[PDB]
């Protein structure tokens, strides 16, 4: 399908093309903006990696979390969001939360999960 | 950062839009709350954010302002407004608090 | 004026002995001494500044030391080129003064 | 046993220079105005230099760089290095101004480079000297290259944000008392600056941050005869600044497009400028700093206070911008008391449009005049005061011309520090 | 805001600013006027990414708190874990072990990562 | 010994120097170096991204389950490790080298995380 | 059951062309940009690494050459125009002390410029060599291209001195340096190391003799492109160097005159003591000794019997006929027609070359651009050694061969010190076989 071309597919089936977006992330007049292009390009694909990092997510493009989806965040079933709805579409309906649900993915794990694994490792 | 709040003896009656202003001596941005506190009572929070307001605070209250500009307006000044407002910035340690502003009744 | 007292006032060597010059200052000049070689007929010539931090351009046979009130130049092999006044400066404030100046002689 | 484990994210900082951007609200400077917030750094206490503080030399450098960008696409005074027959003005002139302009004529290139054109202008007496007869030319016209100021670009300081880069951070003490070295026992951390203005001036600290609680002696070494001792008050002194001239402008044209703007005459009566300040407040004001500088030299220690010893213009007098003016006021009013253990007092100025700012060698600006009357109030908050030195009495003179010593003034209670965010500890966990 | 709480465990102790490891990770990476900006830019990525290189060759990429097989040299720093973790703070910490810091980096360098992603090559192996 | 060192070492003896030349991959005359800095960057950026989509972040030797087919390089092992440079080596499989990088895009992530998130509740 | 394995930090890298930077140790390189070097550089030897080389195709040497030229109008871009000299001069012999050869070499000329007003004019004087000015038409003479090229004053202040520049990689790339001793400039090299940087190159311009830099570790080096094609440059590396003692003997002054608002033009006023040439030295027995050396080596391609001669420059651009060099700011063109004047038939003392000195000079053989070459005071002395020539062959296909000394195309001077290094890229990723399954 191409780089985006699952934009219009389901948030199932385009879970199943995330490489194909990630591999796209990287790669006087018309030097310097050629410069600036790729300084932007490098800052912002940095900028999810390290929020990928604080996470416990590097390395990986589908990652798991201990952080329990709140109702209030969305009451959608997952026959709702997988199956019949776009990811531009679940995107929109999750902005409010977005900033909620990423301090609870940085304090909830990695931070704590971390202590506990450096306890657990202690034995 | 010194607060200071003004008018500190206003007056209204039960029906009247009032308005309290205050102050800061260095700018804030949006990093300021307004307090409400009745005699002998805990003061409860209304605003924080200087534009934004707590649940359980009806929207009869409303905040206004940004740096150092800032104001706390009443549409209407119902009986149990009747009480000491405080502005508050929380931008640089301490937290400093107004002198307050008292609102009698007429 | 913070005075200087160079020390010794007149000294006589030969090619190849070792020279010690002293200088000692009423008040602490903080490590801020000069050290100067005045040929007949010329501006004199700096040779170490800042107590031992030696010009670039002199010889490595000139070399300082010193704190306080109490500073020392060393020849380590007096030569033919090395005759002639040396003279302390301090630049620990205003103003700038010279010592009496040590003539080198044969 | 005890294991290496390490650790990501670790709030350790090292001393560090670096490169600091603008934030505001020019174009070399970030736009939209930086955050407020401080984060306060509970238990943290930070050794600070004001005299080693790298910020001082980017602001210097940056300003100086600002200067040089904002001067290059003006017009440039070259065709003006030329004879001047100059006579006196004679109209409506006061005791004061005999002497202090001139009205001079001269042979001007019209548009067409052809042609010539016989313009006139007055001068200020500081901005022309003679040939040898009448005959003047302008400052230094043969020695340095004078740029005209654009007549649209004021010279009205706006203040400036300094921010670290990602991965510094700056510093800021919080203690009253920092006297500018040492350690400060309240830290905050901060992502950028207050708004410091880029103010321009010498022997006077204008509008610039007041004390905390009581006025501020700092000195590199205050027992250094040749440093100099910035003194910040902790209340403003108002001195008001006027150019009681009704002057107008006279456009030139020198070039295809270019115009010089010449003073074309005065209305009304000619005055000599002039800054006047409460006698009483600056009279508690140096009360205030007596008490304090007797606590390095004494307190049965005669304090006087004389005015400059002398040296370039710019520093004999208090040297600043008024209204796009550039004023050098006679200070030897304010800096002439002995301490020993209402009215106002007023201060001649002297106006000049040849500007050598920072000292260059090569480099003139020069002011285009501005029509109207000027009148500008300003805030005393800081002196620059030097020590004659070599007993029981000292003398401070007023002093300044190094504007780094300006920057120092706001720039004192910040630190850049780089951010190390890796560390290794023992504990007592074992990888698998 | 990613700025609030910046830095704000740098006087707690070892063990307590061990709970902010996100707080000052989140913040660290985020004409000749341009040319400033843009080598400030540049810089910041450049440090971030030694950061992480370093973490990758100690086995430790993406993690915040990583355990090693390094054993602790009390030559190093002979104090308890009391003194370290609940009586010092992470500044006082690093002004006393930067002396040893490139030792132990070439240690978690050369004693474990490299010994044990060979050992671990071998293990899968079976 | 050194960066590069191994080169002229067999492929076993240079798998041993795998930071050696790793670390020394991140570190007129004013816009030239910061092209280069960029250009440094950008270049271990994409081999870091390989690796991660490969599942193989963080690690210099990664062992994956892609197995080797023998129509890329019919070799054994100890005329590979043993008597062969990884400058041969590089030469003589550079024609299937986009081909191996496919298969591990597509086994070595998209197929095993989700069987790894499916293995996460049952 | 062989498994793909991923390796990173792999030691393979491939042919590339990027951009290098520098480091080094005012000038007109602007070498305070650079960064500062490594206190101890470190060459790591590939044993057991044999690389292919060309240093016909180096990218090295364009790209140096391209940052020479950018530094080169940098460095002038600020200073002093002298576009207000273009006037007709009135021109005279000086006789004052002059030496035989001295005849018309040196022409007093006075002109009418402005001075510290834009209104007043002066009568100034100059002391102008003759190569610099052309005849208008009765003594009305013009400085040379004054009308057809945009003459720019060097600023006094900017050193010409040559100062080494070492070609840094950027990260992630690195520099291969050859080690064979008798690499001839292609093919493959059995020896061969890594590096940093290159070694410091002094960006020294000059033609025919290469001045200053490496010399061959062994033994007279000839490399040519094609060495049986004669339209093609020879470099020959000089093993031991020979040493050239120029000079230039007069005693001068600097006249500055003010040509703009604190601009000045540097003219070279009066000549203290008399007028002597100016000229170079070279020891007859050391330099019959190197062209003995370079004889031998060229029968290596010639034919043992086969007669080697030397002979002088054939024609063109003054730059190219002589030896041009810069000794402390002045530029010289000497002939060497005494060096290159001699026949080698198979089986103390100096040379003294005469040398012309120019202050308009238009290097890099650019179109509408050209550079005033401010007076030095006093006099001039330098020693420089000769590390090698330029030669080209006149062929015409004999029995006899015979070889000019040439030049005028600076990438053979970078050419001739960028022959052992190359610029690779790294290939840190790669995969390969082994037991090992995730
Ligand atoms: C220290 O701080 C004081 C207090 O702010 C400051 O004084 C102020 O300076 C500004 C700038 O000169 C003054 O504003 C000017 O007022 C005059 C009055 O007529 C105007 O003509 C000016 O307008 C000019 O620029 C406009 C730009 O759009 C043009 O449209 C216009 O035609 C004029 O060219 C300008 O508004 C202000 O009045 C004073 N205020 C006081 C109380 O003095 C002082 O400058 C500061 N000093 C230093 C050294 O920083
Ligand atoms: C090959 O290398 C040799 C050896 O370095 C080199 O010869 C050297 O040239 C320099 C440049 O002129 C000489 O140094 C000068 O010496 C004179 C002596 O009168 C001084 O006056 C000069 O100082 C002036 O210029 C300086 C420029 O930086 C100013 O800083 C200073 O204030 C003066 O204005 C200058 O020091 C040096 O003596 C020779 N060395 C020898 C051994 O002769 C040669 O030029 C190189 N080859 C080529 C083709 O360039
Ligand atoms: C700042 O220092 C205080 C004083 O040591 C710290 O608080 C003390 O120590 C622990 C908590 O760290 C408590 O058990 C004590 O009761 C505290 N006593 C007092 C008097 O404060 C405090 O934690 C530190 N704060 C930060 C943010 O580092
Ligand atoms: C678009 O929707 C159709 C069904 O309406 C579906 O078959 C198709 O796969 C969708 N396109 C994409 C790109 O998913
Ligand atoms: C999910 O919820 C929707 C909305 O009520 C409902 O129509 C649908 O049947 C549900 N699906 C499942 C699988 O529970
Ligand atoms: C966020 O809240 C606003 C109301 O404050 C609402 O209009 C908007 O749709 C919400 N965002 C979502 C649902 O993504
Ligand atoms: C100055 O002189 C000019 C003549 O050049 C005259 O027209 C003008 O009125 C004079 N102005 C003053 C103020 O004297
Ligand atoms: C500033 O305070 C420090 C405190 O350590 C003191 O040593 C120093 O003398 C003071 N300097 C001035 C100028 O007050
Ligand atoms: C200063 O004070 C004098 C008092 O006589 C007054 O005449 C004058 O106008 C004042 N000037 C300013 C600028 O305040
Ligand atoms: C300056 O002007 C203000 C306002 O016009 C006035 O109140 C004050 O008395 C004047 N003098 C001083 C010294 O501020
Ligand atoms: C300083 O005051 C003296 C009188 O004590 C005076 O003669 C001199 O001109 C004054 N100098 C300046 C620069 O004000
Ligand atoms: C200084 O003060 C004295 C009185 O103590 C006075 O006579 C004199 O005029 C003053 N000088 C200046 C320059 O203000
Ligand atoms: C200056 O004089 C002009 C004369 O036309 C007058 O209109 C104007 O109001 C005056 N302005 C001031 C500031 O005195
Ligand atoms: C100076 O400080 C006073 C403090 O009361 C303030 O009101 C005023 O706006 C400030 N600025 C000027 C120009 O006076
Ligand atoms: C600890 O370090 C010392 C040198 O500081 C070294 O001699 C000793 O062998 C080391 N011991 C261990 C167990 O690492
Ligand atoms: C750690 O050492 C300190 C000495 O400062 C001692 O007082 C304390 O009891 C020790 N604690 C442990 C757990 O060893
Ligand atoms: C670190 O080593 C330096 C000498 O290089 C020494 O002066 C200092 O005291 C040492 N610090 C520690 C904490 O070991
Ligand atoms: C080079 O090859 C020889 C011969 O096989 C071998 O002994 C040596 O270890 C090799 N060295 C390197 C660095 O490859
Ligand atoms: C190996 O590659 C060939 C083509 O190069 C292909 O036809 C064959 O199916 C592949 N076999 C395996 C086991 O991957
Ligand atoms: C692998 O193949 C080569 C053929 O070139 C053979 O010589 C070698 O012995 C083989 N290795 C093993 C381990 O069988
Ligand atoms: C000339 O070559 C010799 C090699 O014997 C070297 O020592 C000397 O420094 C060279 N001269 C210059 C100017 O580089
Ligand atoms: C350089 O050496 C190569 C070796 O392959 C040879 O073919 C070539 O002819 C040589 N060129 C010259 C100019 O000696
Ligand atoms: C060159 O040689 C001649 C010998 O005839 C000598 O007199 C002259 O001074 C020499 N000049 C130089 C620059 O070596
Ligand atoms: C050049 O000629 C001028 C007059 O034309 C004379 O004054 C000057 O002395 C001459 N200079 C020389 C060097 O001949
Ligand atoms: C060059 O001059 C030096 C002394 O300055 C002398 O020793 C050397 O022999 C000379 N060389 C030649 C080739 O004349
Ligand atoms: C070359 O030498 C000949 C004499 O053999 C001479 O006539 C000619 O002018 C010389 N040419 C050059 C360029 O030196
Ligand atoms: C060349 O050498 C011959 C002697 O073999 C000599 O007569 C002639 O003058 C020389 N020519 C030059 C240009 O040096
Ligand atoms: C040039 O002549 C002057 C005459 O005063 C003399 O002082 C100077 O030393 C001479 N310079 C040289 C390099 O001969």
């Amino acid at each position: 399908l191409g780089f985006l071309g699952a934009a219009g597919s389901t948030m199932g089936a385009a879970s199943m093309t995330l490489t194909v977006q990630a591999r796209n992330l990287l790669s006087t007049v018309w030097g310097i903006k050629q410069l600036q292009a790729r300084v932007l390009a490098v800052e912002r694909y940095l900028r999810d990696q390290q929020l990928l990092g604080i996470w416990g997510c590097s390395g990986k493009l589908i990652c798991c979390t201990n952080v329990p989806w709140n109702s209030s965040w969305s009451n959608r079933n997952l026959s709702e969001i997988w199956d019949n709805m776009t990811w531009l579409q679940w995107d929109k309906e999750i902005s409010n939360y977005t900033q909620i649900i990423y301090g609870l993915l940085e304090e909830s794990q990695n931070q704590q999960e971390k202590n506990e694994q450096d306890l657990l490792a202690l034995d | 950062v010194q607060m200071t709040q003004s008018p500190s003896s206003l007056s209204a009656s039960v029906g009247d839009k009032v308005s309290i202003t205050c102050r800061a001596s260095q700018g804030i941005a949006d990093a300021l709350a307004w307090y409400q506190q009745k005699p002998g009572k805990a003061p409860k929070l209304l605003i924080y954010g200087a534009s934004n307001l707590e649940s359980g605070v009806p929207s009869r209250f409303s905040g206004s302002g940004s740096g150092t500009d800032f104001s706390l307006t009443i549409s209407s000044l119902q009986a149990e407004d009747f009480a000491v407002y405080y502005c508050q910035q929380r931008n640089s340690h301490p937290p400093t608090f107004g002198q307050g502003t008292r609102v009698e009744v007429k | 004026d913070i005075q200087m007292t160079q020390s010794p006032s007149s000294l006589s060597a030969s090619v190849g002995d070792r020279v010690t010059i002293t200088c000692r200052t009423s008040e602490n000049v903080n490590n801020c001494l000069n050290w100067y070689q005045q040929k007949p007929g010329k501006a004199p010539k700096l040779l170490i500044y800042r107590t031992s931090t030696l010009q670039r351009g002199v010889p490595s046979r000139f070399s300082g030391t010193g704190s306080g009130t109490d500073y020392t130049l060393t020849i380590s092999s007096l030569q033919s080129e090395d005759f002639g006044t040396y003279y302390c400066q301090h630049y620990y404030g205003t103003p700038l003064t010279f010592g009496g100046g040590t003539m080198v002689d044969i | 046993n005890l294991w290496v484990t390490v650790y990501y994210g670790v709030p350790v900082w090292k001393d560090a220079e670096t490169t600091l951007f603008c934030a505001s609200d020019t174009h070399a400077c970030v736009p939209t105005d930086p955050n407020p917030q401080e984060i306060h750094l509970e238990n943290v206490t930070e050794e600070f230099n004001m005299w080693k503080n790298n910020m001082v030399e980017q602001m210097h450098t940056d300003i100086i760089s600002l200067w040089d960008q904002s001067l290059k696409p003006c017009v440039k005074l070259t065709p003006l290095c030329v004879t001047l027959q100059c006579t006196n003005v004679t109209n409506n002139i006061t005791d004061d101004m005999r002497g202090e302009l001139k009205n001079c004529s001269f042979n001007m290139t019209t548009e067409l480079r052809d042609k010539r054109q016989k313009v006139h202008a007055l001068f200020y007496k500081l901005d022309i000297v003679p040939i040898n007869n009448t005959s003047y030319r302008l400052i230094n016209c043969n020695t340095a290259a004078i740029t005209q100021a654009c007549p649209k670009v004021s010279f009205e300081p706006i203040p400036i944000h300094y921010c670290a880069p990602a991965g510094f951070a700056i510093l800021k003490c919080k203690d009253k008392k920092f006297n500018g070295t040492g350690p400060c026992p309240s830290v905050s951390t901060v992502q950028c600056t207050h708004g410091i203005k880029p103010v321009v001036s010498t022997q006077l600290l204008l509008n610039g941050s007041l004390a905390e609680e009581e006025v501020m002696i700092r000195s590199k070494d205050i027992r250094n005869n040749a440093k100099n001792i910035l003194v910040q008050f902790n209340t403003p002194v108002q001195i008001n600044c006027t150019r009681p001239n009704n002057n107008t402008r006279k456009s030139i044209r020198i070039g295809p497009g270019q115009w010089f703007y010449a003073t074309g005459d005065i209305i009304g009566d000619i005055r000599q400028a002039h800054c006047n300040v409460s006698k009483a407040t600056w009279n508690e004001t140096l009360g205030k700093v007596v008490k304090q500088l007797r606590k390095h030299f004494g307190n049965n220690t005669i304090i006087r206070f004389a005015n400059s010893s002398g040296g370039d213009l710019e520093v004999t007098t208090h040297s600043f911008n008024c209204g796009g003016e550039f004023f050098y006021c006679d200070t030897s009013g304010l800096f002439n008391s002995t301490w020993i253990s209402n009215d106002s007092i007023t201060l001649p100025c002297r106006i000049k449009q040849i500007i050598n700012m920072w000292q260059r060698i090569g480099q003139a600006m020069y002011a285009p005049p501005i029509q109207g009357v000027i009148r500008c109030v300003s805030n005393i908050t800081g002196l620059i005061l030097t020590r004659d030195g070599g007993s029981t009495t000292e003398t401070f003179r007023p002093s300044g011309g190094d504007m780094r010593d300006n920057w120092r003034s706001e720039l004192y209670k910040y630190k850049v520090v780089k951010i190390e965010p890796l560390g290794v500890a023992p504990t007592r966990c074992k990888r698998r």
